[PDB]
């Protein structure tokens, strides 16, 4: 039993005690929605066999278009990251990050000062693109690909002709072996797991908080409560959960640790520099 | 390596 009581409060006295040296976050959509990106758990036209065909590799690969659609739809205005990703860049800079790993595909993480070390894109990215052509394999760049997709011109490789799709991982497809690789690590010895905005219903994302020593505090910021959490029973000892959104959560933690003030100047100079861009 | 599902 590392936390003195399963509250939030407990948590932040046990990230200010020394025995809190290696943090994992583990992150999805919820994490970006105040940042214009929807949770992706007008296509009508298509007759989809059913909704999630959306993002089905097979489905994909023989029909483009529905993806490429929706994906012009919901494209941001602006990349702009919220204080949830501001959080963990002040996770990092205190020395305490051992790794985020993140669902999305939004580059959020990047454009927050996480660097490539830092994070396990787990389902890829969609700042690089590729033709499907395993002897091609032909890369594209943002430009490139939201051209195609705002002009509705199916994205096509200009060698071999092949399909070119964002660097996603869509679902029926292999995960890159960074996940697996860092996953064998950073599992067996941390501090604590801070799980945000992720119900953890995609596998094998959601397995990765079970990987943890069994003595490791894990606390959930999600606006609701698959990985294996228990928060309320007899037996519970480790886990808490703050209900809400992950803006809000983050703000209420950081302002127990005495980092509110650090936290709201980063999120304001660094919104300043991306809005003078 | 393992896929991703559940969606
Ligand atoms: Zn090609």
């Amino acid at each position: 039993r590392l936390l003195d009581e399963l509250t939030l409060e407990g948590v932040a006295r046990y990230m200010q005690s020394e025995r809190c040296r290696r943090v994992i976050c583990l992150v999805g959509a919820g994490i970006s929605t105040s940042a214009g990106i929807p949770d992706f758990r007008n296509l009508e036209k298509y007759h989809l066999p059913y909704p999630e065909a959306i993002f089905e590799i097979s489905y994909f690969k023989k029909h483009p278009e529905p993806f490429f659609a929706l994906a012009k739809e919901l494209y941001p205005g602006q990349f702009k990251p919220t204080i949830c990703h501001y959080f963990m860049r002040l996770l990092k800079d205190k020395g305490l990050l051992l790794r985020c790993y993140t669902q999305n595909i939004d580059t959020l993480e990047r454009i927050a000062g996480l660097e490539q070390e830092d994070l396990v894109e787990a389902h890829g990215t969609f700042y690089t693109s590729h033709c499907v052509s395993a002897s091609c394999r032909h890369e594209y760049p943002l430009s490139w690909m939201k051209e195609k997709i705002f002009s509705e011109v199916t994205p096509k490789c200009e060698d071999c002709q092949s399909l070119v799709k964002p660097d996603i991982v869509f679902f029926g497809e292999s995960l890159p072996a960074r996940f697996f690789s860092c996953m064998q690590s950073d599992f067996l010895k941390v501090d604590l797991l801070l799980v945000m905005g992720t119900s953890l219903q995609v596998q094998p994302f959601a397995s990765l908080i079970s990987k943890a020593p069994l003595s490791t505090p894990r606390l959930l910021i999600n606006k609701e409560k698959g990985g294996g959490m228990d928060f309320d029973s007899k037996k519970a000892y480790r886990d808490v959960a703050w209900l809400g959104e992950c803006d809000q959560g983050c703000l209420a933690l950081a302002e127990l640790l005495g980092w509110k003030k650090e936290l709201e100047d980063l999120v304001r100079r660094e919104h300043a520099s991306i809005d003078a861009q | 390596l393992p896929k991703k599902t559940g969606g």
